[PDB]
RNA sequence: AAUAGGUUUGGUCCUAGCCUUUCUAUUAGCUCUUAGUAAGAUUACACAUGCAAGCAUCCCCGUUCCAGUGAGUUCACCCUCUAAAUCACCACGAUCAAAAGGGACAAGCAUCAAGCACGCAGCAAUGCAGCUCAAAACGCUUAGCCUAGCCACACCCCCACGGGAAACAGCAGUGAUUAACCUUUAGCAAUAAACGAAAGUUUAACUAAGCUAUACUAACCCCAGGGUUGGUCAAUUUCGUGCCAGCCACCGCGGUCACAC
RNA sequence: CCCCACUAUGCUUAGCCCUAAACCUCAACAGUUAAAUCAACAAAACUGCUCGCCAGAACACUACGAGCCACAGCUUAAAACUCAAA
RNA sequence: AGAGGAGACAAGUCGUAACAUGGUAAGUGUACUGGAAAGUGCACUUGGACGAACC
């Protein structure tokens, strides 16, 4: 019943996680892209046909942050496709910059920052996704005042929604069965959930990384 | 039985005919630069990438000048079915002479067989070609005969395109026409088996289009067409009359001139059977006779052949067949197959003690391993009469030894005497040697009066009361044989000899 | 083995073996009209060719799944503990389920009877000399299993850094091999999976087709073959054969009047 | 086979060998004669409990393996081919 | 691969070992001996008989 021990699987795992924790490709060589190809030379994978121009017009986040003192640290920053889509006021505040030193540019690397979307900042910095996308702008610092400038409208959001049918009658009906006599209908309480809308970032911390 | 054959169609309505190309067959004698015509006319060279030189198969090429289907026949005496199946579906002959032979011949008697228009190309370049084959009512123009002869030099591709420009009016007056449309008839040039796709066989198309799925039948085989290609390889969505084409998809693999017959579907197999009852009941009657001749009563070489292709199968059992010397050796073809050596030949060459030959094709690692391991000998060739000259080579080996002898010496008896030793009378011949030598280990034979009486060795040669080995001219000698049943008289003669074992070598002659 | 039957012998009784009768599956012979459904290489031997993994505003995610094979084989089930995953996020938990620990878990062979360290105590040093086994240890051979499915493998070296070498046990197909042999079809319209916020895209999964009397269902104005006919066991007339040719599942037949060829 | 002579041997002592138609071919223990007694013969038919053994004939008191002071041995002990019997 | 064994095939040859008291009753173990079944010694068995009052 004893099974006889399989030490070269063991050996090939310790092998391969090691040469994989030596030889990580770096940011630049992750998100190098052939602007007259529109593909990552690491892979060899095509980027998407919707994502074709702004590769072709738009820059990276560190390709903005390379240019400022300390790589731009406190500084805000915008996406083109926030500027787009939302009208209020979208960008991060910049508190650490982990600039890629293999690149040649220095236009690669990781970045924290506080979340202001639509208005509303978060309470923590936390590493800002997408910084590798052709989407990112700088806000001038003339016109932080200005950009920054937001007025919180009114939260005049729906409390309670009304029970699919079924639902409502087989809650009515169970209501009826324990005797309960009372003619309010019943509701769903949607305060809770929170809709964010489909663009808003994510934990940057928890999104895995390409392998080598 | 009901009679469920396909037959072909019958002759196409003048409306339905529609002109196409013409099938040109190139025969010829051996080297007499019909490969290398070929080469000059398809603008691509294969005579210098061959095994020694030799075309030993027959390839139909769709060459585009208009469009021609040349044929590639080998000019071997080995593939002369092989010549005679080009004849067959051909619809004109370039006879190929270089500056006539007995293949030159062969390849005449086919075409005059098949009844198709003849052009003598006169390779090497001529008259006395013409007053040669006006012998062998092959007629030029300049002597009144419709035959066209054209002067030609494939090497240095001299007066060629007037070649094809008479190949191309022959075309013209012969009018080849045939329906494009409906069931497709066909003739198979050749049928081999790929390991990749499968059972394939290379047909011309004389009738109908081929496409992909079309159910065919010939002989005791069908298939449903899987994939059509051309000699390059690519596949061809359709195969119009007069064009090669090879087929995959054969069930069975059909022999080699055998005509294909498009059916309305698989449920195919019924005529395949009917064709093979047809054949059983020939073979049963046969059987019959042989079966009642019986009740009415009441130094072997076993071969295993192996090739690429059926056709040259064909020709070296046709050269197996030829064998005339059963008498001294007896060959017996166990199993005849076409592809690589495989475990079923080993096993059957192992069976009877056989020898496999393989023309054409491999054998891997673990076959060779495996026939080493059972003793079987396989000898792969690429050439036919280097196989022919191994097989020579093995039916000698399997003869017994011709001993050779030589006379040494002679001598004449004079006196008979009678010698008591060991309580024993023996007979000595007292002989004086006239010509040569005599010696004791050389064996010795009795003559009377140019009668034989005794052969075999001397019990004792002693000459002045003293053994000696060799005696020579004129020296007298005592001489007594180990058989005392041999009477020696006054006037018989002794003649010596040495034999030597000498080696045998087979009396078949392939030609 | 049963509602049993034939067969030992000059005959009876008993014991006993063998075979018959029944139901499946595969292959072979002869034969075969159609429709629907189900099922479908002999082979862990080698593979030509075409396809089978993408999606998506770039990062990520997936390609670890599905699909396949049965080579190997008491990794499958129960309990304890608790990883990864889903419930957006903690769920101060639920579901699902790895590793680890305990238990249970195929057949034949004892002409496989001893294994040879297979145990315990101590924090450790180290000490004790034990542990398993005829209630089958140890070993050899065989085999996928306990089937809503599960286990194992993924060309071989059990593993796979490495080496051998260049891999269809994915689909369609082929070579070899065997008694054994499905199309080198179409579509993502349905479901499932992957991706996306989504419209949706992709999928040889799958769906809808193709071939095959392998099976079941149903029918046809016309269309029926195969086996058997001494007994077991339903059913033979006349010729020929002459212990020959031949037949038989068992008992047996055939030597000039054969219900057995 | 019958007659005569003599040896190993039969006997004693010390070791081995470990086999028999070693069979009363009828296992040990406890109990019954009630019946439905009971294939045949033999030495009547049985019940409870336990152990050992058996599973067509022949191959086969054999081969191989293993153990033994046994070395032409003893114990355990097969299989293949064959038959429809024994 | 030279050979040994078993079974079948079944001949011919040399005897007649077993089945009747099989003409020496048969057999077991064992030892020796023999062309062959087999013979003999020793002990054992009835899967033989001793005729079943006296005579
Ligand atoms: N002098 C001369 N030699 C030629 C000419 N054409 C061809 N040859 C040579 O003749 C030889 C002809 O032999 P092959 O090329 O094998 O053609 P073949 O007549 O079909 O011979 P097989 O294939 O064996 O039947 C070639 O090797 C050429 O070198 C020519 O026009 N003039
Ligand atoms: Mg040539
Ligand atoms: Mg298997
Ligand atoms: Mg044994
Ligand atoms: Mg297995
Ligand atoms: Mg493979
Ligand atoms: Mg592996
Ligand atoms: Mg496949
Ligand atoms: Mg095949
Ligand atoms: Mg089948
Ligand atoms: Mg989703
Ligand atoms: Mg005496
Ligand atoms: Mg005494
Ligand atoms: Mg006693
Ligand atoms: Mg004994
Ligand atoms: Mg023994
Ligand atoms: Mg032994
Ligand atoms: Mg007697
Ligand atoms: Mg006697
Ligand atoms: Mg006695
Ligand atoms: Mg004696």
């Amino acid at each position: 019943k004893k099974v006889r021990p399989r030490l070269i699987a063991e050996l090939a795992r310790r092998v391969r996680a090691l040469r994989e924790q030596l030889n990580r490709p770096r940011d630049s060589q992750l998100y190098a892209v052939d602007y007259e190809t529109l593909t990552r030379p690491f892979s060899g994978r095509r980027l998407p046909v919707r994502a074709w121009a702004d590769v072709r017009r738009e820059s990276r986040l560190l390709q903005l942050l390379g240019r400022l003192p300390l790589f731009g640290l406190g500084r805000l920053v915008t996406r083109k496709s926030w500027l787009w889509q939302h009208d209020e006021p979208c960008y991060w505040r910049l508190t650490r910059v982990r600039p890629d030193y293999t690149a040649q540019n220095l236009d690669h690397g990781k970045a924290w920052g506080i979340l202001t979307f639509k208005g509303k900042t978060e309470s923590e910095a936390r590493e800002i996704e997408h910084v590798m996308y052709h989407d990112w702008r700088l806000v001038p610092k003339h016109e932080e005042e200005a950009f920054t400038a937001f007025t919180p409208a009114p939260e005049d959001s729906l409390a309670s929604v009304p029970y699919p049918p079924l639902l409502r009658a087989m809650i009515i009906a169970e209501r009826q069965k324990n005797g309960d006599t009372s003619t309010e209908e019943p509701m769903l309480n949607v305060q809770r959930i929170r809709m964010e809308p489909w663009d808003y970032p994510a934990k940057q911390e928890d999104k895995g990384r390409a392998k080598g | 039985r009901k009679n469920k054959d396909a037959v072909r169609r019958p002759q196409a309505d003048p409306a339905l005919l529609t002109p196409r190309s013409p099938v040109v067959t190139i025969m010829g004698h051996v080297d007499h630069g019909k490969t290398t015509l070929l080469d000059k006319f398809r603008k691509t060279q294969v005579a210098a990438v061959e095994t020694g030189g030799i075309t030993q198969h027959i390839g139909a090429f769709l060459v585009s000048l208009e469009k021609i289907t040349f044929l590639d026949t080998p000019g071997h005496a080995a593939f002369s079915a092989m010549r005679a199946r080009g004849a067959q579906v051909t619809d004109i002959v370039v006879l190929v002479v270089a500056a006539v032979m007995k293949q030159t011949v062969e390849s005449i008697q086919h075409a005059k067989d098949a009844q198709v228009p003849i052009i003598l190309a006169v390779n090497k370049c001529p008259e006395k070609v013409k007053k040669e084959l006006l012998a062998y009512d092959v007629v030029c123009e300049d002597y009144g005969g419709d035959v066209q002869a054209v002067p030609v030099s494939a090497l240095t591709g001299d007066n060629l395109m007037a070649l094809a420009e008479a190949t191309v009016a022959l075309a013209e007056m012969l009018e080849l026409k045939a329906d494009p449309n409906g069931p497709v008839e066909g003739t198979v040039i050749e049928s081999f088996t790929d390991k990749g796709r499968g059972l394939v066989t290379t047909a011309i198309i004389q009738r109908g289009t081929l496409r992909k799925g079309s159910v065919l039948v010939a002989g005791k085989c069908w298939a449903k067409v899987r994939l059509m290609f051309d000699e390059n390889g690519k596949t061809i969505d359709e195969a119009y009359p007069s064009m090669p084409v090879g087929i995959t998809g054969w069930r069975d693999l059909p022999s080699a001139g055998e005509e294909i017959l498009e059916v309305e579907s698989e449920p195919a197999r019924e005529v395949v059977d009917w064709r093979k009852y047809e054949q059983e009941q020939e073979k049963g009657q046969e059987d019959l006779k042989i079966i009642e001749e019986k009740r009415k009563e009441h130094n072997v070489l076993s071969v295993i052949i192996k090739g690429d292709v059926d056709g040259s199968v064909e020709a070296i059992l046709n050269i197996i067949d030829t064998y005339d010397a059963s008498h001294e050796c007896e060959l017996e073809l166990v199993h005849f197959g076409v592809g690589d050596v495989s475990a079923n030949d080993v096993n059957l060459a192992e069976t009877f003690d056989g020898v496999i030959y393989g023309f054409n094709v491999n054998a891997g690692n673990v076959i060779q391993q495996s026939a080493a391991k059972k003793g079987v000998k396989i000898k792969l060739h690429k050439i036919i009469y280097r196989l022919v000259e191994d097989l020579q080579e093995e039916l000698s080996s399997r003869l017994p030894c011709a001993v050779e002898e030589h006379p040494v010496g002679e001598a004449s008896i004079l006196a008979t005497f009678s010698v008591t030793e060991g309580k024993k009378k023996v007979p000595v011949a007292g002989c004086r040697v006239q010509k040569g030598q005599l010696e004791k280990q050389k064996k010795f034979k009795l003559t009377r009066n140019g009668h034989v009486i005794w052969k075999g060795s001397l019990t004792s040669l002693k000459h002045h009361k003293d053994d000696i080995s060799i005696v020579k001219t004129g020296m007298d000698c005592g001489l007594s044989l180990d058989e005392d049943n041999m009477e020696f008289q006054v006037g018989d003669r002794i003649v010596c000899y040495e034999e030597k074992q000498i080696q045998a070598k087979t009396s078949w002659d392939p030609g």
